[PDB]
């Protein structure tokens, strides 16, 4: 049971879940893609990201930390910070 | 017994403490109807 | 004689060397959980040669090897009755906790306290087994206690979570509701008939014996989860899968139906009684699967699922069948035990997702999960010639041909139809569609000891039914004439649920967005009675043991009476007698008014 | 908006040292360092010599004082022998035949 | 601990009142102190009758067991409010309309419970026959005695 | 009304809020993937329609009655994260969460059975204790008069210094200890 | 329309449904912002204690301290003798008392008269 | 008797006489012993009482309390010998000779044959106690605890000093031998109503009673360990003794005049339970179970049938044992956290997981799981007065319901949950610790495997 994450593992997984948003295409997007200023999203287009991510990785971002993470290498630090990913 | 055990207690009410006294005055006049029943001294005759 | 009792208490020994391995432990374990479960499998096959040599005569004994105490006239003796109970309850035990304790080495892999896991699981079986073979109240009590005890601290497994803590707390207030039933039974006794043997009690056969019978009942309906003290079963689903698969489904939870099992020859001259247990076990084989329909969670389903059973078994008690009752105990052990074991295939395999809302699409990729679910699911809505056949079939044929109260009957037969409802929810939401569990896909099943574990339960949910049946004598004499609506009434009512929750399975596919209901919200929300009384009844023993007994009480009022209404009258009585300001005059004069009072007035000088 | 330039600087440093303690929570090859340290026995030593045991105790200590294993006596049916008298129970009457 | 951070009696002026929130660790409107009718409480504040349960389980708090932080002013029944315990969350359903339904649900199964035990269910048969008089010696008559013939014939 | 960095939740805030609690609590009323994916869109077209209101007041009153909406439409057993709070394998693993500090009172016999272990933990605590001083000044030389204002703490500005009150936070043990 | 929620002791009122948890206005504004500060002094003045190396014992919370010594200390001295307390220990302190006494005053009398009169199976009654 | 009064006087020569720093060894070794030799208190008889001279007997209801009080000591001198490592030398053999001293008094105040002596013991056993209460307790309110306690004991005991010189006057003696014998009928008069209220109040206050029980939650919580424990092994069981002896003389107005007290007690186990479901202190929480445990051997006492006092003889063996346990468990945290606060330090199975066992045991021994010696007492005394009054079970069934969820909540609390962060001084547990929760809990759990000898006169 329960395969340990990477940093890798989870920067594939976030790009991947990323790549199969339409409203994102594949090849502006980069690990620091800022979702407003870079890419051209919304807040509440974020907001469905970060519910993305939350049915990714099987684990609840709450709101005041959903609210911050604004690019894809934030969102990967945090899913590190929150899993204990390279122990 | 029961009979000044309520003129005490009411003699509490006119005492001023008022339920404290019902507890104590009634109390104290429980004792002497008892004593009077009894044959109680409290100042008791020397015997033995 | 000589093999019988031998063999009957090595199992009882064979089951507590373990303990005392564990006690005096020194070194790190050669794998005690095997150690465990070898001893429980032979302890199995030890107590299959008594069942055996009962079944070739009917031998049946008791053996009261150790006087403990004898309070002037009540030898308490260590007593063990070896009766028809006993010997088909205790191979039964143990054959589902040796396919529980090879599924918990398993499941329970990742604990590093999985010693103390084993140690607490073999105590619950060492409890129940003291518990079943009680030949005296005071033995039995001991057992009842010990499995209230072992459910709690199994439970509280997970002992730094705030809700399993809450629950084990929540299941110990039930039980104890329910002991307060045990013990006016054993006060009944002791006080009218001099005994805690059931020998006794059999045999003066008292006719008023409305009060220890309600005092049992009080007990079972704490034990069996029934009516008014059920939702601690499906709060103690917060505990390990293989605690609920073990105790809250086929052992621990049948000790109130196998208790009031144990007093049939009491409660076959009491119609009062057994009305009583009618209508307690209608209600809550009613309520139970009625709140089973809409609830999420797998394992609150298999709750409800046991309980509704449970409730059912109240119900064959009510009509006087007893042996029919004791053998749908027997029968459910299997599938029961099956369908949790199941349930924690599944979880385990989908990392602690206990929703079946998040489920589905795992009818190939567990396809023995996927096997054995559908199984026990079978087994528990009554198909033919499974093993919840024997059973239940005969239960509900019996039900219906007697002088029954009629509502009870009509609200069985409508949580027969509810059965295959939930099963066919648990199977469809569980298994079929497309899945719905996150996208890393962790499934993997094989490994023999979940396996066997889930095969040997295999093979009993299959025969175990036909076996035990066709082994056990004839006790009662069986209704087997009957109309033919009367006879395929339990076949038909359970077929109907299955069609009318097919409806209900195919209307969720379309696009179509129902506002809740109130019958929605009735039977999502656990029927609201663990809502209120949850909250209402732990408001007023919380509050009023302050605010009118702890601040109220001790800290004002009997404080306020005993020591400071004194405590005051004496200091001031100082400030007013030694106020005295130091003047001679004023000490003289007090003299004086004394000279007036002790000689005029109270006349001392005569 | 996001984070500010402060907060992403005390989560990164923060980060920084989280992942030296998890990197450093691992094992060394050599830790632990270990200090210096009958076939069927389970059915002999668990069950042959516990039934040796019991079979003693209820034979010369149970069953020596009265009434303490008391046994249900067999069930005697028409056309048995007593095997302490060898008297035949005579069988049953003669049916009246249904089929 | 000192003597003026202890608890102490009711204020009743405002300065007194603002010696006592500054005590206590909250802001003097806020403050709310139990009213002053003999319970006991003297300036002890009123939290405002919450659980644990309720409180935002995201924050990363001082106690977060008891979800709770390092001198927040603790409510008179803490003990009491703990998720081990009594929980006080709002429920989908309103309290009334839960309990109309758990007590009409109750009662009227009670009742048609009580109204079947009234109209039974039996089957076209009558009672069962039995040999030797009912099973006279059978069910412990003396046998010094003899009882009624209870005679069954065939039908 | 309660967060660690503000004190409040802005009018944004509030609306995204909103947005996600009836996204899933639509999702617990509507569990295949396909019909919540049509019913979500439906939604987002909802919330997207009065997605351009200039007027706060009435910006402010379309939130406030959708979240009356909301509130006549939830779920009532919502699907709750298992490991989030309210789930059912949420602080299961506490009782295997032991503290960092009780690796210290341990005998020297058993100390010995992870040499290198113990001999990296005494350099740790060693940067701890010769950090602690030099962050502890360093929060106050920034700290305004009157206590902090809110509770977000200040980085590490310097190289060689720590960032202050970090070893609670990097030496906290593992989700799966 | 739709079903008002009705707040009570025991079902609190949610935030999302609580008309003045959408005032802007500014003494909300300071209220919340002076509320902030006071937690955050005490979170600093926590954690100042709480990350200390040189520290090897308790935390000391003047708060829990101060709420034990609610709990006990403090019901005495600010206790006054007024009507609500004297009904209320009056009916809940020597009520149960005098219920009790006249519940199994009757009931013992009531067994005592059957038995004096030989009326109650005490047949197998030698237990007591 | 004599040969334990001896050995228990050579104890203040053993230790006086000692080094400095064998104070604690010679006095645990010889006391030690002492108990070793207590075990011969138990030639028994089915008939006839163990009368050894004019001034000492010992039957069966004063020898379970004298083996408990001789086993008790070395159990207080394990348990002290920590807070007070840094008292002056000689203020640490006062200790010593305080609890020898209170031994002392204890074990004749059991063995009195005569009633009068019995007072002079019963009222000798404060003042050592008071002394350790007033001396070594912990918080500014031990003067106001041993106050209250030296006012209730005394107060109480005031007119049975009276009462039992009348009956010295009237019968002719106060052995309790004679008075077996030479017992009257009191009847039903305001003169023996008194007479009985002076017989009784002394010990009602010893129990303690409801609502004579304020002085306890005061006496055991300011007390330092020694003296909680012996205030709730032995000092609580002094009245229950004394009522045992005292109620030959006062039949039959005790069938109409333990009405109100049976009401006391028979509420006051539910009111004192509750209670214990709302303590924020621990030591408080165990001293108002053991409130609630004592108000069963008060009923038990004056409804006065044979199952009633072998349940209060077996209830008050086994609650000393189990609450000695309790109170001992409660400093063994005090000596870590510094506070008696239950809230404060929490998860400690995470920390400390035998003396997590250790709780365990001494929470399922509170709650009376059987087949302990305290479910053989709780059981007896339900089923006496059950025969009593039947509708007493439903107040019985409904204490036992609150014992095992203030029990459990106890265990839950101090035991279970996630810990406290801010605590960091939780010691590994030491081998004195074990040691005192070991020899508390195993002669428990062997006084299951022979009940007998705990069951009293009347067995
Ligand atoms: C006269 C000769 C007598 C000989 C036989 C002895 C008779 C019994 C005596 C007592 C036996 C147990 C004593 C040790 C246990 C307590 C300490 C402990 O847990 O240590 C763990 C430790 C091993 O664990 P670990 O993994 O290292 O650490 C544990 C963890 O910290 C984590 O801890 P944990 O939570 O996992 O562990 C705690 C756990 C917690 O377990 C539970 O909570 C479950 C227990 C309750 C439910 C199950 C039992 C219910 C009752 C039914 C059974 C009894 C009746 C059976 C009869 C038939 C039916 C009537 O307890 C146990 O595992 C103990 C098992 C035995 C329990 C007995 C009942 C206790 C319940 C409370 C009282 C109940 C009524 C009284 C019963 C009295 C029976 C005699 O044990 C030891 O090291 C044992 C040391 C040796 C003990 C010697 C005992 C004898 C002392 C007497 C000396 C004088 C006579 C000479 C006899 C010599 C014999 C060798
Ligand atoms: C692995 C090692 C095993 C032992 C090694 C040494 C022995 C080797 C094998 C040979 C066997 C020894 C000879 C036989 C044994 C002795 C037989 C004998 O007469 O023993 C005397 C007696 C037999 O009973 P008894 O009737 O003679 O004694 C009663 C006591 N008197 C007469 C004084 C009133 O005692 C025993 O056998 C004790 C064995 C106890 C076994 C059960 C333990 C129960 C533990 C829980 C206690 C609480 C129960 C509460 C409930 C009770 C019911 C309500
Ligand atoms: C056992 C005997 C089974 C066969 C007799 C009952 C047949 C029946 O009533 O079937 C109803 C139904 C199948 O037909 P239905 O699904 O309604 O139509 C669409 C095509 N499947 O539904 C089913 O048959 C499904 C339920 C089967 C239950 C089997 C266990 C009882
Ligand atoms: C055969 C006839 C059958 C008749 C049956 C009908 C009659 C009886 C009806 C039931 C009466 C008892 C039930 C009501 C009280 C239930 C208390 C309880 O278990 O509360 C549970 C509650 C936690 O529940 P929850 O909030 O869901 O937990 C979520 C997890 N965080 O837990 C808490 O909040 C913790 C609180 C701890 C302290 C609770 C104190 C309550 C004690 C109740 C004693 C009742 C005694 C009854 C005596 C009867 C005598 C005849």
């Amino acid at each position: 049971d329960a395969p340990p994450l990477t940093l890798e593992g989870i920067k594939d997984r976030v790009l991947y879940v990323l790549k199969l948003y339409d409203k994102i295409d594949p090849e502006k997007l980069s690990v620091n893609s800022h979702f407003m200023k870079d890419l051209g999203l919304d807040s509440l287009d974020q907001v469905e990201i970060i519910m993305a991510m939350e049915d990714e990785f099987g684990f609840e971002i709450p709101d005041i930390d959903a609210e911050k993470l604004m690019c894809p290498q934030e969102i990967v630090d945090y899913i590190a910070d929150k899993k204990d990913v390279y122990e | 017994p029961l009979n000044y055990l309520i003129g005490g207690c009411a003699g509490g009410l006119t005492l001023g403490i008022g339920a404290a006294a019902c507890a104590y005055m009634g109390l104290t006049a429980a004792l002497v109807k008892m004593g009077q029943l009894e044959g109680w001294k409290v100042f008791a005759e020397p015997k033995v | 004689m000589n093999l019988f009792s031998s063999l009957t208490l090595v199992t009882l020994i064979l089951l507590t060397m373990p303990i005392a391995a564990i006690n005096f432990n020194t070194h790190k374990f050669t794998n005690y959980p095997l150690y465990v479960k070898t001893t429980i499998s032979c302890a199995f096959i030890t107590s299959m040669i008594p069942t055996m040599m009962f079944i070739h005569t009917g031998q049946e004994m008791i053996i009261s090897n150790w006087h403990w105490l004898t309070i002037q006239t009540l030898k308490l003796s260590l007593s063990f009755k070896m009766d028809f109970f006993s010997m088909m309850f205790v191979p039964v035990a143990l054959f589902v906790t040796w396919s529980i304790m090879e599924f918990s080495m398993w499941y329970m892999h990742s604990d590093p306290n999985i010693n103390q896991f084993f140690k607490y699981l073999l105590l619950f079986l060492i409890t129940m087994l003291i518990l079943v073979t009680a030949n005296n109240l005071f033995q039995l009590f001991i057992g009842w206690e010990g499995v209230g005890i072992m459910s709690f601290l199994l439970i509280g497994w997970w002992y730094g979570r705030t809700d399993a803590n809450t629950a084990a707390l929540q299941a110990i207030l039930y039980n104890r509701i329910g002991d307060i039933g045990f013990i006016l039974a054993m006060a009944w006794f002791l006080i009218n008939l001099n005994t805690w043997d059931l020998q006794q009690i059999f045999m003066l056969n008292p006719n008023d014996s409305n009060l220890p019978l309600m005092g049992l009942i009080l007990a079972a309906t704490g034990k069996s989860a029934q009516f008014g003290l059920h939702p601690w079963l499906p709060s103690a689903m917060e505990g390990p899968t293989p605690v609920s698969a073990l105790l809250h489904s086929s052992t621990m939870v049948v000790a109130g139906i196998f208790l009031l099992i144990r007093f049939y020859p009491l409660t076959e001259n009491n119609k009062f009684g057994q009305s009583i247990m009618l209508c307690l076990g209608a209600m809550t084989t009613l309520f139970t699967a009625m709140c089973a329909l809409t609830q999420n969670d797998i394992k609150k389903i298999i709750a409800f699922s046991t309980s509704s059973q449970l409730g059912l078994m109240m119900v064959t008690i009510g009509i006087n069948q007893p042996h029919l009752a004791f053998l749908h105990i027997c029968t459910h052990a299997f599938f029961k035990a099956m369908l949790f074991m199941c349930s924690g295939s599944i979880i385990h395999s989908l990392n602690d997702e206990q929703d079946i809302r998040k489920m589905g699409g795992l009818f190939k990729a567990m396809p023995f999960t996927t096997t054995a679910l559908i199984i026990g699911s079978l087994a528990l809505t009554g198909m033919p010639f499974l093993t919840g056949f024997y059973s239940k079939d005969l239960i509900i044929e019996s039900a219906n041909t007697s002088y029954t109260n009629a509502w009870a009957l009509l609200m069985t037969l409508v949580a027969t139809s509810f059965t295959a409802i939930y099963s066919t929810r648990i199977i469809f939401f569980a298994l079929l569609g497309q899945p719905r569990f996150p996208t890393l896909i962790n499934i993997n099943e094989n490994n023999p000891f979940l396996i066997n574990s889930i095969k040997r339960l295999l093979i009993g949910s299959l025969f175990a039914g036909f076996i035990i049946s066709n082994n056990i004598p004839p006790m009662t004499i069986p209704q087997m004439t009957m109309p033919h609506y009367l006879k395929m009434t339990a076949l038909t009512v359970t077929i109907l649920g299955f069609i009318l929750a097919l409806e209900i399975s195919n209307t969720t596919h379309y696009l179509k967005f129902n506002y809740p209901s109130n019958t929605f919200k009735f039977s999502n929300l656990l029927g609201y009675y663990p809502t209120i009384m949850h909250r209402l009844t732990p408001y007023m023993n919380l509050t009023m043991s302050q605010k009118s007994a702890s601040s109220l009480l001790d800290l004002i009022w009997l404080e306020t009476i005993l020591p400071k209404t004194i405590s005051l009258a004496q200091m001031k009585m100082s400030t007013t007698i030694t106020s005295q300001k130091g003047l001679i005059k004023l000490y003289f004069l007090s003299f004086l008014i004394t000279i007036l009072i002790s000689t005029t007035l109270l006349n001392f000088h005569e | 908006s996001g984070y500010t330039p402060d907060e992403k600087l005390r989560l990164q440093q923060l980060r920084e040292l989280r992942r030296r303690w998890l990197k450093d929570q691992e094992l060394s090859p050599r830790e632990p360092v270990l200090p210096p340290r009958r076939h069927s026995i389970f059915a002999f030593t668990h069950v042959l010599i516990p039934v040796w045991i019991i079979h003693y105790y209820l034979k010369y200590h149970v069953t020596t004082k009265p009434y303490t294993i008391v046994e249900k006596k067999p069930r005697i049916f028409p056309g048995d022998t007593i095997l302490e008298t060898g008297e035949v129970i005579p069988p049953m009457k003669e049916f009246p035949d249904q089929h | 601990i000192t003597k003026d951070m202890l608890p102490g009696p009711y204020p009743k002026t405002p300065e007194e009142r603002a010696a006592a929130a500054k005590k206590y660790n909250m802001r003097v409107e806020d403050y709310e102190p139990y009213p002053d009718d003999g319970m006991g409480y003297g300036d002890y504040p009123k939290l405002p009758d919450r659980s644990q349960q309720e409180r935002d389980p995201w924050y990363d708090w001082d106690h977060p067991d008891l979800r709770l932080n390092w001198g927040e002013p603790m409510h008179w029944d803490l003990d009491m409010y703990i998720r081990n315990r009594v929980d006080t969350s709002p429920t989908p359903v309103n309290w009334n309309l839960m309990c109309k339904h758990l007590f009409g649900f109750v009662a009227f199964m009670l009742f048609m419970f009580w109204v079947g035990e009234t109209y039974p269910t039996y089957q076209p048969v009558g009672p069962k026959q039995y040999p030797y008089n009912n099973l006279y010696l059978e069910r412990g008559g003396d046998p010094n005695k003899e009882p009624e013939p209870v005679v069954h014939y065939e039908i | 009304a309660f967060l660690p960095s503000a004190a409040y939740l802005t009018h944004q805030q509030k609306v995204l809020q909103l947005y996600k609690r009836a996204l899933r609590h639509l999702e617990s009323r509507c569990v295949h993937r396909d019909k919540y994916r049509y019913f979500a869109c439906l939604l987002r077209a909802r919330f997207d329609e009065h997605k351009n209101e200039k007027d706060m007041v009435k910006a402010t009153q379309l939130l406030r009655e959708a979240e009356k909406e909301f509130w006549h439409g939830q779920h009532p057993q919502p699907y709750i994260f298992p490991e989030s709070p309210g789930g059912t394998s949420y602080e299961r693993y506490e009782c295997y969460k032991v503290p960092e500090w009780c690796l210290d009172d341990w005998h020297p016999s058993e100390k010995a059975m992870y040499p290198d272990y113990f001999a990296k933990r005494e350099q740790w605590k060693k940067l701890r204790r010769e950090s602690w001083e030099r962050e502890v000044k360093q929060l106050q030389e920034e700290t305004p008069v009157g206590g902090p204002r809110t509770e977000a703490l200040p980085p590490a500005r310097k190289q060689g210094d720590l960032p202050p009150l970090w070893w609670h936070i990097v030496t906290r043990p593992r989700e799966r200890p | 329309s739709f079903p008002k929620y009705e707040p009570s002791r025991l079902a609190s009122l949610p935030t999302t449904l609580d008309p003045a948890e959408y005032d802007i206005s500014s003494e909300t504004r300071k209220a919340q912002a002076e509320r902030l500060a006071i937690r955050s002094r005490l979170k600093r003045e926590y954690q100042l204690q709480y990350n200390d190396p040189s520290r090897r014992g308790v935390v000391e919370d003047p708060a829990l301290i101060r709420w034990t010594c609610a709990r006990s200390a403090n019901v005495y001295p600010n206790f006054r003798p007024n009507t609500k307390t004297s009904l209320l220990g009056a009916l809940f302190g020597i009520g149960p008392l005098i219920f009790w006494y006249y519940v199994f005053k009757t009931d013992r009398d009531r067994k005592e008269k059957l038995i004096q009169e030989g009326k109650l199976d005490r047949t197998f009654n030698i237990s007591y | 008797m004599l040969k334990y009064i001896i050995p228990t006087m050579m104890l203040m020569p053993l230790t006086w006489l000692s080094k400095n720093s064998m104070i604690w060894i010679n006095t645990t070794l010889h006391s030690l012993l002492i108990s070793l030799t207590s075990l011969l208190l138990l030639n028994q008889f089915g008939d006839n009482s163990l009368n050894f001279s004019l001034t000492f007997f010992s039957d069966s209801l004063s020898t379970p309390l004298l083996i408990l009080t001789m086993w008790l000591l070395p159990l207080m001198l394990m348990a002290s010998q920590h807070h007070l490592s840094k008292e002056n030398l000689a203020r640490k053999k006062l200790f010593i000779s305080m609890l020898i001293l209170l031994q002392l008094f204890l074990i004749m105040t059991f063995t009195a044959t005569e009633l009068i002596f019995f007072y002079i013991m019963f009222e000798a056993t404060l003042v050592p106690t008071l002394i350790i209460i007033t001396r070594w307790g912990n918080q500014t309110e031990r003067l106001n605890a041993g106050l209250y306690f030296l006012f209730y004991t005394l107060a109480g005991s005031l007119p049975l000093l009276v009462a039992l010189i009348y009956i010295q006057n009237t019968m002719g003696s106060l052995n309790f031998l004679i008075l077996q014998y030479w017992v009257q009928p009191m009847p039903n008069s305001w003169s023996n109503t008194f007479m009985w209220l002076a017989c009784m109040m002394a010990f009602m206050v010893k129990m303690p009673l409801y609502g004579l029980h304020l002085w306890l939650p005061k006496a055991h919580v300011e007390a330092p360990i020694a003296g909680s424990m012996v205030l709730a092994a032995i000092l609580l069981k002094l009245g229950g003794y004394g009522m045992m002896r005292i109620t030959l003389l006062l039949n039959p107005i005790t069938d109409f005049m333990a009405y109100p007290f049976i009401m006391l007690s028979l509420w006051g186990m539910i009111m004192t339970s509750s209670i214990c479901l709302r303590q924020t202190d621990l030591k408080s929480l165990i001293a108002y179970s053991s409130v609630s445990h004592m108000a069963l051997v008060i009923v038990a006492i004056l409804i006065q049938t044979p199952w009633s006092y072998m349940g209060a003889t077996a209830l008050m063996i086994a609650h000393g044992l189990t609450s000695s346990m309790l109170f001992c468990l409660a400093n063994s945290n005090y000596e870590r956290v510094h506070s008696r606060t239950m809230i404060l330090a929490r998860g400690l199975q995470t920390l400390l997981p035998l003396m997590a066992a250790w709780w365990l045991l001494a929470s399922l021994t509170n709650l009376a799981l059987p087949p302990s010696i305290n479910l053989i007492g709780e059981l007896f005394v339900v089923m006496s007065t059950f025969s009593w009054s039947n509708i007493t079970i439903i107040l019985m069934g409904l204490n036992m319901v609150i014992t095992a969820l203030y029990s459990l909540y106890m265990l839950i609390t101090t035991q279970r949950g996630k810990h406290t962060h801010h605590i960091n001084n939780i010691l590994p547990s030491f081998t004195r610790e074990n040691a005192l929760m070991s020899l508390h809990m195993l002669p428990l759990l062997l006084l299951s495997l022979n009940p007998k000898i705990i069951l009293g006169p009347l067995y």
